[PDB]
């Protein structure tokens, strides 16, 4: 699946624990961890839509009482080409 | 009583022996997972969304899996610090000597 | 309302205090013709074809009823020769 | 499909009807109709993560009434690779 | 690992998820699923004694509140050899 | 076209968000995502300034309720020559 | 290793209180230092199961009441396979 | 040609339009573009007393009322030759 | 001497404070003084436990009441091997 | 000159105008501008201790009033030898 789905978290530990929920609750894969600066952390997941929305769900619920938490979940079906280079490939 | 560098810091050491409408109004609804997974339009027929008796997925079913115990300086945040008062401009002569427009600092603070 | 190319930057450090922090651009409407001096509100680059109202219009179209100018740059021209 | 669907019921009857109504509501595969004992029978479908989602909640509306009614609709989106071994391919 | 993690459900469906659970919260392995009779339904994973104690924990909270729920949670440490004749090495 | 459209946000998921909307609304090219420090980031597109102004304002639409929110949706029309030192080219 | 233990502080030093309590406490080892910006620190151990919940554990009890104090305190006994290429392996 | 000009927001859209209106005001030369840390973004120009002073006092009115505004703006129209090793001489 | 004394402040200057008054009051020696990010400025110190004890109560002293102050102050009389690869031997 | 001065502020811009007010006012040495990180900024002079006394005074007058203001004016008289491993000795 090409969709795309980001979770935002406080700090790595949620960020962590998030791509580990949305990793084992759908089909996903994990392309990458961001340091956002100011303390935020963005996991991205790519995936069939429905997996993706499943996934981010699941990562949401997980995440939201680790830590400082939870910032931001969203879903995008088709990213525009222009997006996929601001978009990590491979998680590092 | 002995004194020296012991004595110092008392209170502040750690670590010493001792120590040890179809769609919902945006303004009120903010959805779950915003862009494709907002819920906020009321979607009919066989769409993706779970009802409450089902289970699994989300929910509890994400969250009691890892054992969990919970526990600012920066640019926005100090649009707020105290500041002494604006500096004035006490020139005469025709200098652009505007009043009213952002604050303008020359050397030393003056206001220019 | 006329249309005229941007030039360059005009400076005047001593000008009078009710200009405001407004930067002003030689403009003309076409290389050799006689230079005047608008108020740009925009924020053009020299070489820019604009729209420049004169009279009463361009004080509030600097800010304000009361603003020194009878000429400023209210657009810019998305295609012009 | 790797989306996994479950519906347990009391009784055959309340199965069937979750069935249908599961496999008329969205693209799923029934998978298995499963005897459990004791009077609980279970019907398992894949597909789709979405498509999985509208089946299963079309069968529970459905079965809820019927005979001695629903037990358990419960989703998995990606079981474990393991799990998969637990889980009938074709209903025998 | 050696340890033996073991979930008895009312019903297939909690059965299953807690086998789910446990395979996904804990590096253990699920060998056998085994339908007792009159509906209990129970799940069988093998690994270390640490994993086990986790796997146990998350798939008791996970199948809790599926269907009928949970009937036992119980955790052996080191099983006696005998044991082995009956008990399943590879699920079914 | 040398129009610039630039939307800044607090967290990298709406602007991630705002940069899929600008692309799907106009002719643009998303030129450059700067991590400013302290959680802004920058969105940077390059266009005609019909396109630039149609792609900014979808842009500030769409972030404006993901995560922590826009911070600033500016377009300028004609870039200084001096400005385009201190601007991305492509983006990573 | 399996199993991975993190602890998040506000600060350095709560953070590397917490990394010599947990490494003292049980058989892990330290495997990253994650300076995440905004003042967030996150100290990852690996180890078997019970080893990294003992160090967790003693790890945020150590760093509680050290500097800014405590965040948060994860144990994932099994991280999904995708989120091994996001985790540290060896401490820079 | 040797004063300095200085313009500091919050974020780096207001800088980037302060830079834009700077360079547009009078002839001066950007010389850089300072991530300072939290948030705070500074542009710095160099040129004539008499234009440092039209382009800051432009370029403070352009950016004050974009994104988180204008933190600082400020000419030095004689600047120390010692100041001159912490200025840059170019952006990028 | 192998004991770790830590001091956490706000600012780097409280920290050049604190790391003068510890290296003047005890026989310990200063290797590192790193920025955490958010403002946070930890320096580090190595020795005996009495001067580690004597050079970390000095510096907090003297560093209380200096720009935005003092965060932590720490001491470990021996840390665990494992911590040794997170602490820096010289300052740069 | 061995005294040291230094003036933190938040913000780039008044810490280069406590720079410039530093080297004007007295027979300063700049030899740093550091970026702390959440805004801070700090700058250091050397020179004897009246200039030093001076410098720091005139720099803290100036640069109160720029920007986001001033954080801290502390002089060290006589620094440790074992602090002019963190002091940096030419600016950048």
């Amino acid at each position: 699946g090409i969709a795309l789905g980001m979770i935002e978290t406080r700090g790595l530990v949620p960020a962590i624990e998030a791509a580990d929920a949305m990793t084992k609750a759908a089909e996903v894969r994990l392309v990458g961890r961001q340091f956002v600066g100011g303390g935020y952390v963005t996991v991205l997941v790519r995936g069939e839509t429905g997996a993706v929305n499943a996934a981010v769900r699941a990562g949401a619920d997980a995440c939201e009482r680790v830590g400082d938490g939870l910032v931001a979940a969203h879903i995008i079906a088709r990213v525009h080409s222009e997006v996929e280079n601001i978009l990590p490939k491979a998680p590092q | 009583r002995i004194t020296g560098p012991g004595m110092l810091a008392t209170g502040l050491i750690t670590g010493t022996p001792e120590f040890r409408l179809v769609c919902a109004p945006r303004s009120d609804q903010m959805d779950r997972v915003s862009g494709e997974g907002k819920e906020r339009c009321h979607i009919t027929g066989d769409d993706w969304s779970v009802n409450k008796h089902i289970t699994g997925t989300a929910g509890q079913w994400a969250s009691g899996r890892n054992p969990s115990m919970r526990g600012e300086t920066s640019a926005f945040a100090n649009r707020n610090v105290p500041k002494p008062e604006k500096p004035g401009s006490k020139i005469t002569g025709s200098s652009g000597n505007d009043t009213q427009g952002s604050l303008i600092t020359y050397s030393g603070g003056a206001r220019g | 309302m006329k249309i005229m190319q941007v030039e360059k930057t005009l400076v005047s450090t001593n000008r009078i205090a009710d200009m405001g922090h407004k930067p002003l651009l030689v403009v003309w409407e076409k290389p050799g013709a006689p230079r005047q001096v608008a108020v740009d509100a925009i924020g053009c680059i020299p070489g820019d074809w604009v729209l420049c109202v004169g009279s009463s219009a361009a004080r509030e179209a600097a800010g304000s009823k009361s603003y020194p100018s009878d000429l400023t740059i209210i657009g810019i021209i998305d295609q012009w020769n």
